[PDB]
């Protein structure tokens, strides 16, 4: 099918960027002194 | 004698009548008498589709398929004139009946092939000098294969021949040329060929049964693509009567 | 029952605010787009495939045929200032109906 | 306000009435394909959720 | 007539004809405009001038209907053919061009005439290069459209921003919660004459 | 606009004679038509055979002519095919077949005139809607 | 303990991470079967002849669909209400062409969700709870039954059941409007009052409770840390919430009884959705929305259109276009 | 009657315009009514033979009473509005008709449903009351508090 | 090159008169005396090389021949168009009101 | 590429369901 050629990277970065943001914040919360 | 409730849901309704193995008689034809086929029934048992080779110069073969439209395939309740010709040959002229079925078969790998399996306007003749119909008697003839969809049929974008849009309305400013074949619907009319091999004759009742093979083109989607060649094989039954 | 559950009542109640409020806000944004006819009307890939291939059919193309029916049959009376006169023969219709 | 301000006139705003609103819904389907819109869809999720 | 002026009278340049996910320049849809074809004049077999009904912006698609100068229907492109009375074939519709590339030419074959009539619903007719950018033939809005959209949406969101921050400002004293010692009488009806004023018992 | 005596004036026969229905007659005609005919003929069409409608022009071109009171009353007594060739009382409601279409059993001559009057007057009011079908709804 | 007894004790155990139970014993295989078939079909199923007119509709991703356009397509109109399990087909290729996956999925699903409801009862009982959460769940469950089973039964075909996909859902809605004028039906209207009302009251309750949270935290931490799981005291001041809301409208329009309030929160959307389901389930037998087409007529007898007539024109567009090749006679009678 | 040979009439889709086969081969009416081929009624049965609808009987033996009955039934189909306007949803006012079959079916579906709801209500309550916690959880004896954590 | 044969046929006398060789039977309702009896005979005995051949239909009463003579001016004949005569479309062409 | 993308997002979601249920932070009564 003649899909938009930017759709793949649009989707990948759409997922990756905020997910990575959340993962960074989560892991450094865990590593803080318990 | 079976009734509708005996039959319903069994699949027997898509089958032609059979004659017993004791039916190898002869049915005398009176050349001064007029005759009719009161009922012709065609029950297909195999659909073969000719493959379309890449090199185009290789011996293309007819390959087996899988029927996906169920027990909805038989032609039946067909009648017509059975003429006695000068040379003593007999010619069946098809007049009316349930003489077509849409059928879809599926090839290896998934390709679906719709066809209008039919004997519409069949005219089929025997050999000269058939003073009696016997297990040696055979019929050969031609019939018409009209477009699988009729003229009102609308495609999924609402385009058609006798109705519908005449363009690709969702692409308002595309160039028309490369879409011409999809935009301008065409109605096919081709010929098919068939042979009927009589295997059994009840000389008393005037009933015959046997095998048939027919050949015809499949659906071309109102001109959008090339049809495939189809060969259909099965069994038949017919009741001969003086008319 | 469901695998996850609330454990914090404050979060539960905030979430009860968040869900329908956020939903309505999103709908509003789409309507601002429709103010300009900036619609989600089509999938281009679908239309290219369908235009070239008269056997290709999805629920998306079916819905568009319904929409076309709506526009043609409702427009003359719904938009009287346009003075639409659509002769019978141009009205889109399936078989029989 | 914004929807008809974007269109030709107030005429295409919703009229204040039950059936009139129903007409607004159907108009949006036929002309805008509004059910296909991911913003509408998020709205649906928020209302039913 | 200057080509630029004719070009303005073409719906492909109307900002209200695009789509939210139809991305890029207007050229990516109808193509890169190359030339005005000239003005199309439609006539029937009687030589009466006919006028194609223009597409209003609301409509993704639109029928092809031709009326005389007094709005009487004289020809159309039919859907159902079986009871057609206004087909271009029945009515002998022709089209002649004045100005532009097709100036002085006349077309009488129904396919060509119909094609031009379909273009005539868009206003003035142009030749486009659809190859350079692989245009898909579907209308897109202009920067007027995109700007308007982005800024109406951002304005609406910023309203929420205003409400949130004004609230945080005026209720700073209670934003981690209300006083644990909130006396019931402060929210009990009648106790205070003026709501939440302890001097008015 | 009003339902005037002029609107309610319709051809009695083929020889240029007219009759003027009372408003009560008009009402009666609508009621009796709904009672005995609308199940197939709602809106001036014919559900079991849409090729033939109740438009005045169609009735005028029927054989014998059906675009007047006499023609219609006769039709309700002894209906024919559009060319007048076959009598179809066995499959169409009529006085002649009131035995098999029991709703015709209590229709009086006065009633038939009222129904006829309805069939003739309605298109004077509704125009193309009458016999128009859904396109004109 | 014998083996059957131990097995029973495990099945009904309150200590399993996910409760099983006797309803669960039916729920688990059925829901897995429907789920697995649905996933495979959604990705990979070939086109299906939904309307029995040899006009296959593509629903799967691999056959040209995206998430929005994709569906598992209802079974063939040629089948009607006939039971079409895999073993009734001559082959899987046939099964697929005719829309067998649809029946497999919806039947396993309806059974499994019925069991999900039962299971909500069952666990409520094992835990010493009151039993009516399941009754609440009856509202969405009845709705699924309406669109997957009752409507097909009334219309004589699973081909008219709701498609398992997003665009297919919209198709079902538009056709329903053409055929039943559902918008003008009071049960659908009660449905809308039920869901709009539910969203309203959800937001309302969320906002009031949130507004009256008692101060237990500093500004640099989430207020959520002021509540601790299983603490005995209420975490907000209901007397203050009521003090607010009663003054927003008037005193006697606000709830001061938390039990009464939460009962209302349960009842309003549940009843409304019960009526939504009953709208679909009665329109299934063609008792339709109010019809005021040409209800208003002038002194001569000219039709004076109302908004009902404009709705009628839209409905006509839908009607004349839907299933454009499937009707041969002038009335669409199912 | 107009002269059509209804057995051989191919409709637009390729299926018979009037007559087609059921998935097991029986001759049935075509069009959307293909779904309703299990229908049986005294006005139709005289046209039915061993393989379904019989073309000879159709061509030769249809009686005027069958035509009448089929017309009557076709035009009293159980479709109509809540205010009892007969016909499809788009039909104009004129015929005051909602089929008794619709009134009875709809009424009894509504009632049956609410009765299932009532069954759940009273069954659940009966269980809770017999076990002794239909009025709520004992603060001093909350069962979950004596259970091991799930994790 | 590709042509829609129906559109094409509208530019011939088929688009102007009742084509005895092609037109759907309902058209015969346009003129007094033609439907259903004569219409049925006419479609059944098609095609005709010229209009006047319609008078040679076996069995015609004198009245019928006169009705036909009076209506010859409204008839035409063109080549049989497969797309218009297949599917029994002359008896029912999918059009009602 | 599209189908892979859709199926991949879906798969990540199911995995997430797994972690959110079986590897949640346990609720603790304080
Ligand atoms: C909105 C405001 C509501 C405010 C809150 C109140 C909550 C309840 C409201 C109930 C409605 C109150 C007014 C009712 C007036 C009414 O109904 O008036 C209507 C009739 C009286 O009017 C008569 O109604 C008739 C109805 O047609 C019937 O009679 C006709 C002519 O003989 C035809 O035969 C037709 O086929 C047949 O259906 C005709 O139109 C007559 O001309 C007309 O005079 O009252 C009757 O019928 C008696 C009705 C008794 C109950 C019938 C139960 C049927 C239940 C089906 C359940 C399924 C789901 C329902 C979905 C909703
Ligand atoms: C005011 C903002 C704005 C506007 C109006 C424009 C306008 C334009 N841009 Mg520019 N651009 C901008 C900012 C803007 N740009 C920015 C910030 C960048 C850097 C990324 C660019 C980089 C850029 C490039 C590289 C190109 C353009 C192009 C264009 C033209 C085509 C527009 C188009 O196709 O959009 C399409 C619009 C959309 C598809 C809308 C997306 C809406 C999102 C996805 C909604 C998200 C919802 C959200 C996640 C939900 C959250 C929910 C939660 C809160 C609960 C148009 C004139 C094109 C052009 O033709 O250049 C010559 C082009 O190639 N722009
Ligand atoms: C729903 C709308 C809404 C609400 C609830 C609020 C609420 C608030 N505003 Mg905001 N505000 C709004 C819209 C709103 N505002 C709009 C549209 C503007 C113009 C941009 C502002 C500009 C504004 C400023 C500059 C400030 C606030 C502030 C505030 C806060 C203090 C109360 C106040 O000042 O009210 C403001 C009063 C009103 C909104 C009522 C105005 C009523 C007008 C005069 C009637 C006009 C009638 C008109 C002439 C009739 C003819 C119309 C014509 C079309 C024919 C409070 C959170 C303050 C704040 O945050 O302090 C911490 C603050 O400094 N507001
Ligand atoms: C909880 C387990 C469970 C249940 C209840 C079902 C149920 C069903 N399966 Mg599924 N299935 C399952 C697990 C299950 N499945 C598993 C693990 C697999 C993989 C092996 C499958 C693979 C599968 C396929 C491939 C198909 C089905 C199909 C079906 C449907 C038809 C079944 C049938 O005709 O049997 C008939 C059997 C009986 C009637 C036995 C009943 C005997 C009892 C003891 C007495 C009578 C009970 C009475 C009917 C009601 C009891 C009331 C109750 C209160 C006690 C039905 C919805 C078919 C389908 O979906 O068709 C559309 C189908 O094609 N299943
Ligand atoms: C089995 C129940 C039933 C059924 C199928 C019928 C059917 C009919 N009635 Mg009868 N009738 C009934 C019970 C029933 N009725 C009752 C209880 C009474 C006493 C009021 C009557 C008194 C009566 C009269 C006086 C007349 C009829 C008439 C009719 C005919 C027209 C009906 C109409 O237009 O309704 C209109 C539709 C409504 C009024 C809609 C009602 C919607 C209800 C209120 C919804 C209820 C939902 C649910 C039960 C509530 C649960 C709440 C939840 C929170 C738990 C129709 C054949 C008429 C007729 O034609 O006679 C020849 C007529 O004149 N009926
Ligand atoms: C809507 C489905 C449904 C649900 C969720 C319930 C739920 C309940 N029932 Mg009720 N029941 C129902 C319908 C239902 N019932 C119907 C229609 C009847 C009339 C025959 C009954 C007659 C009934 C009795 C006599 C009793 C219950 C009782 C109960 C309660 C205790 C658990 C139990 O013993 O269930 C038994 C479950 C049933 C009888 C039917 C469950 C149906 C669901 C959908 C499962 C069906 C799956 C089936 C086995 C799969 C077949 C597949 C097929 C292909 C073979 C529980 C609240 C008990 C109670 O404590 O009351 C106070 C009790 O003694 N029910
Ligand atoms: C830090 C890192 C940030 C990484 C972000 C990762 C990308 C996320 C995905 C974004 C999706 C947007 C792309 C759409 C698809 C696409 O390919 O577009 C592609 C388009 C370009 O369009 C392309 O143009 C080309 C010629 O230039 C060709 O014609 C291509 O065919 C054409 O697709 O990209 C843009 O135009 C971006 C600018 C968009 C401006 C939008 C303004 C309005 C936005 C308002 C939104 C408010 C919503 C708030 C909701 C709350
Ligand atoms: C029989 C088994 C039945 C269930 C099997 C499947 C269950 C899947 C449930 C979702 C698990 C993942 C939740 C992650 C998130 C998670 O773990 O949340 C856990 C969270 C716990 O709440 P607490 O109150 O404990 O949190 C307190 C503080 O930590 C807040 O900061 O629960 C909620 O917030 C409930 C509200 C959101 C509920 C979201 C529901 C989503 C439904 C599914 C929607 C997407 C489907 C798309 C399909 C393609
Ligand atoms: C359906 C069951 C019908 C009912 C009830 C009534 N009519 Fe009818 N009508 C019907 C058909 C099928 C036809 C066509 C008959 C044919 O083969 O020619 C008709 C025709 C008429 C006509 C003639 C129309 C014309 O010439 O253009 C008239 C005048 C007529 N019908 C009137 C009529 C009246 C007054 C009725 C109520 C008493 C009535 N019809 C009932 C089908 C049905
Ligand atoms: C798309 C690309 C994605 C790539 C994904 C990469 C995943 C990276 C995983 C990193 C895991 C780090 O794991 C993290 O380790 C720290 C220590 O190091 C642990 O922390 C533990 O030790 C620290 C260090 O003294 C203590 O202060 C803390 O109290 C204790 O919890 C965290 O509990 C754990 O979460
Ligand atoms: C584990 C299940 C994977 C999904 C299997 C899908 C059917 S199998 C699939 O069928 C296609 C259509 O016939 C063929 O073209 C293809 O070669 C074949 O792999
Ligand atoms: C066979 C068609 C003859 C008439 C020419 C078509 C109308 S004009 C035509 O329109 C196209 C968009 O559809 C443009 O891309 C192209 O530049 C233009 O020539
Ligand atoms: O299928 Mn689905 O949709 Ca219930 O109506 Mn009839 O069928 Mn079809 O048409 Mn309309
Ligand atoms: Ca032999
Ligand atoms: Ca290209
Ligand atoms: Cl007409
Ligand atoms: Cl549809
Ligand atoms: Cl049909």
């Amino acid at each position: 099918m003649e899909v938009n050629q930017l759709g793949l990277i649009a989707t990948a970065l759409f997922v990756l960027v905020p997910s990575v943001f959340l993962i960074i914040l989560y892991v450094q919360t865990e590593s803080q002194q318990k | 004698t079976l009734t509708y409730d005996d039959i319903v849901g069994t699949g027997l309704a898509n089958k032609c009548p059979t004659l017993d193995d004791t039916a190898r008689g002869a049915y005398p034809i009176d050349s001064s008498q007029t005759y009719r086929i009161a009922r012709l029934c065609l029950q297909p048992t195999t659909f073969l589709v000719k493959e379309e080779p890449k090199n185009k110069r290789q011996e293309a073969e007819f390959v087996p398929t899988k029927l996906v439209t169920r027990e909805t395939t038989s032609l039946d309740q067909i009648q017509g004139e059975l003429k006695v010709n000068s040379d003593g040959s007999l010619t069946f002229v098809e007049e009316d009946g349930i003489d077509f079925q849409p059928v879809t078969v599926q090839m290896a790998g998934g390709e679906r092939i719709p066809l209008l399996f039919t004997v519409k306007n069949l005219v089929a003749s025997t050999q000269p000098n058939v003073t009696s119909i016997t297990t040696s008697t055979d019929f050969k003839g031609e019939f018409n294969v009209p477009s699988y969809r009729t003229a009102n049929f609308l495609d999924p974008k609402g385009r058609g021949l006798a109705s519908g849009y005449d363009s690709a309305i969702a692409l308002p400013q595309a160039k028309e040329e490369e879409l011409a074949r999809a935009n301008v619907k065409r109605f096919s009319l081709t010929k098919g060929q068939i042979s009927l091999n009589v295997a059994k004759v009840d000389g008393r009742t005037g009933e015959i049964a046997g095998t048939f093979e027919s050949e015809q083109l499949s659906d071309d989607d109102m001109g959008a693509h090339e049809p495939h060649e189809v060969k259909i094989q099965g069994v038949f039954y017919a009741s001969i009567e003086p008319a | 029952i469901f695998g996850i559950a609330f454990s914090n009542k404050r979060w539960l109640h905030f979430f009860m605010l968040f869900v329908p409020v956020t939903g309505l806000w999103m709908s509003a944004i789409g309507v601002v787009g429709l103010a300009l006819n900036l619609r989600s009307y089509d999938f281009i890939s679908q239309e290219i495939r369908a235009a070239e291939d008269p056997e290709f059919e999805t629920f998306y193309t079916k819905n568009l045929l319904l929409n076309e029916g709506i526009r043609a049959w409702m427009a003359p009376q719904d938009q009287p200032h346009e003075n639409f006169v659509f002769p019978e023969e141009v009205l889109p219709r399936g078989n029989a109906l | 306000l914004i929807y008809p301000l974007g269109q030709s006139s107030w005429f295409f705003a919703p009229s204040f009435g039950v059936a009139a609103i129903f007409r607004f819904l159907l108009f949006f389907q036929g002309f805008h394909n509004w059910t296909l819109n991911p913003f509408h869809m998020m709205g649906v999720a928020g209302v039913l959720g | 007539i200057p080509e630029k002026l004719a070009f303005y009278d073409y719906i492909g340049n109307n900002p209200a004809k695009g789509g939210l996910f139809r991305t890029g320049p207007m050229n990516k849809g109808d193509g890169i405009a190359q030339a005005w074809k000239g003005h199309a004049v439609f006539r029937n077999k009687e030589g009466e001038e006919l006028f194609v009904r223009r597409m209003p912006a609301f409509f993704e698609s639109f029928p092809v209907i031709l009326t005389d100068k007094n709005g009487v229907v004289k020809a159309d492109i039919p859907f159902r053919r079986a009871e057609s009375k206004y087909s271009f074939e029945q009515q002998g519709v022709t089209v002649s061009f004045y100005g532009g590339e097709l100036n002085g030419q006349t077309f009488t074959d129904p396919p060509t005439v119909k094609s031009y009539a379909r273009k005539a619903i868009f206003g003035e007719i142009f030749e486009f290069d659809t190859e350079t950018l692989n245009s898909d033939g579907i209308f897109r809005t202009s920067p007027r459209g995109w700007f308007t959209f982005a800024h109406a949406v951002f304005a609406l969101l910023f309203f929420f921003g205003h409400i949130w921050h004004g609230a945080r400002t005026l209720f700073r004293d209670v934003f981690s919660g209300i006083d644990p010692e909130l006396s019931p009488e402060q929210v009990e009806w009648g106790f205070y004459q003026k709501v939440g004023d302890v001097t008015t018992r | 606009a009003e339902l005037t005596p002029e609107v309610l004036t319709v051809p009695l026969n083929s020889e240029g004679k007219t009759i003027t229905l009372t408003e009560k007659q008009y009402l009666e005609g609508k009621r009796l038509f709904q009672y005995a005919c609308a199940s197939c003929h709602v809106g001036g069409i014919t559900k079991t055979n849409p090729s033939l409608d109740l438009r005045t022009e169609t009735l005028a071109l029927a054989t014998p002519p059906r675009d007047n009171i006499e023609g219609l009353v006769d039709y309700m007594k002894n209906p024919t095919t559009y060319d007048g060739e076959q009598e179809i009382a066995e499959v169409h409601p009529s006085l002649r077949s009131a035995d098999i279409f029991p709703k015709m059993r209590n229709l009086t001559e006065k009633d038939l005139v009222a129904i006829a009057g309805h069939i003739l007057v309605e298109p004077k009011i509704l125009g193309d809607k009458w016999g128009g079908g859904k396109v004109y709804y | 303990a014998n083996l059957w007894e131990r097995f029973c004790n495990w099945v009904t155990s309150t200590d399993n991470r996910l409760y099983v139970g006797w309803f669960g014993v039916i729920m688990i295989p059925t829901l897995l079967a429907a789920t697995i078939c649905f996933v495979i079909a959604f990705i990979a199923a070939p086109p299906v002849d939904i309307d029995g007119i040899r006009e296959p509709v593509s629903g799967s991703l691999l056959y040209g669909n995206n998430i929005i356009t994709g569906a598992v397509v209802p079974s063939s109109n040629a089948i009607g209400l006939h039971f079409y399990p895999i073993w009734e087909a001559a082959s899987l290729d046939e099964w697929l062409y005719n829309g067998g996956p649809y029946q497999l999925i919806i039947f396993h699903f309806l059974l499994g969700a019925s069991c999900y409801m039962g299971r909500q009862w069952e666990l409520s009982y094992r835990l010493g709870m009151r039993p009516w959460i399941c009754v609440a769940y009856s509202a969405p469950l009845a709705s699924a039954f309406a669109v997957f089973l009752i409507y097909p039964i009334g219309q004589g075909s699973f081909s008219d059941g709701m498609p398992l996909g997003i665009s297919g859902t919209f198709n079902f809605m538009i056709v329903f409007q053409a055929e039943h004028n559902i918008l003008m039906h009071p049960f659908h209207q009660l449905g809308v009052a039920g869901v709009f009302g539910g969203a309203l009251f959800c937001a309302m309750h969320g906002s009031l409770v949130t507004s009256s949270l008692i101060r237990e935290t500093t500004e640099t931490e989430s207020a959520n840390y002021g509540y601790k799981f299983g603490q005995e005291e209420e975490t907000y001041n209901i007397v203050a919430a009521h003090g607010y809301f009663g003054r927003l409208i008037f005193q006697y329009a606000s709830f001061n009884n938390s039990r009464s309030l939460h009962f209302f929160l349960a009842a309003w959307p549940v009843v409304g959705v019960w009526f939504a389901a009953l709208g679909i389930s009665t329109m299934a037998f063609n008792l339709n929305g109010f019809n005021f087409n040409h209800s208003v007529i002038d002194a001569k007898g000219n039709v004076i259109n109302t908004w009902a007539d404009i709705i009628n024109r839209a409905n006509l567009g839908m009607e004349v276009m839907h299933e454009r090749n499937a009707h041969n006679f002038p009335l669409d009678l199912a | 009657k107009l002269g059509a040979n209804v057995g051989s009439a191919q409709g637009p889709t390729g299926l018979g315009k009037y007559l087609m086969r059921s998935p097991t081969g029986e001759i049935i009416f075509g069009g959307e009514t293909m779904r309703f081929w299990d229908f049986r009624g005294p006005w139709l049965e005289p046209l039915r033979g061993p393989n379904g609808l019989d073309l000879n009987k159709i061509k030769n033996d249809i009686q005027p009473w069958q035509e009448r009955r089929a017309a009557e039934y076709m035009t009293h189909a159980p479709l109509g509005s809540l205010n009892s306007v007969g016909g499809v949803a788009t039909e104009i006012n004129s015929v005051n008709f909602v089929s008794p079959r619709s009134w009875l079916a709809t009424s009894h579906f509504v009632l049956a449903f609410f009765f299932l709801v009532g069954h759940l209500w009273h069954a659940g309550r009966a269980r809770a009351a017999a076990a002794g916690f239909e009025k709520g959880i004992d603060r001093e004896s909350e069962p979950v508090l004596s259970m091991p954590s799930l994790d | 090159e590709l042509v829609n044969v129906v559109d094409e046929k509208l530019g011939t006398a088929y688009g102007e008169k009742i084509d005895l060789n092609n037109t759907n039977i309902a058209a015969f309702i346009q003129y007094r005396g033609l439907y259903p009896t004569l219409a049925k005979l006419i479609v059944k005995n098609a095609p005709y090389e010229s209009v006047e051949d319609v008078l040679n239909i076996p069995g015609l009463t004198e009245r019928q021949k006169q009705i036909l003579r009076e209506n010859l001016e409204h008839f035409t004949v063109t080549e049989v168009e497969t797309a218009l005569v297949e599917g029994g479309d002359r008896y029912n062409n999918g059009l009602y009101k | 590429m599209e189908t892979i993308t859709y199926v991949f997002i879906f798969a990540c979601i199911i995995a997430l369901f797994f972690f959110a249920i079986f590897f949640r932070e346990p609720p603790r009564i304080t």
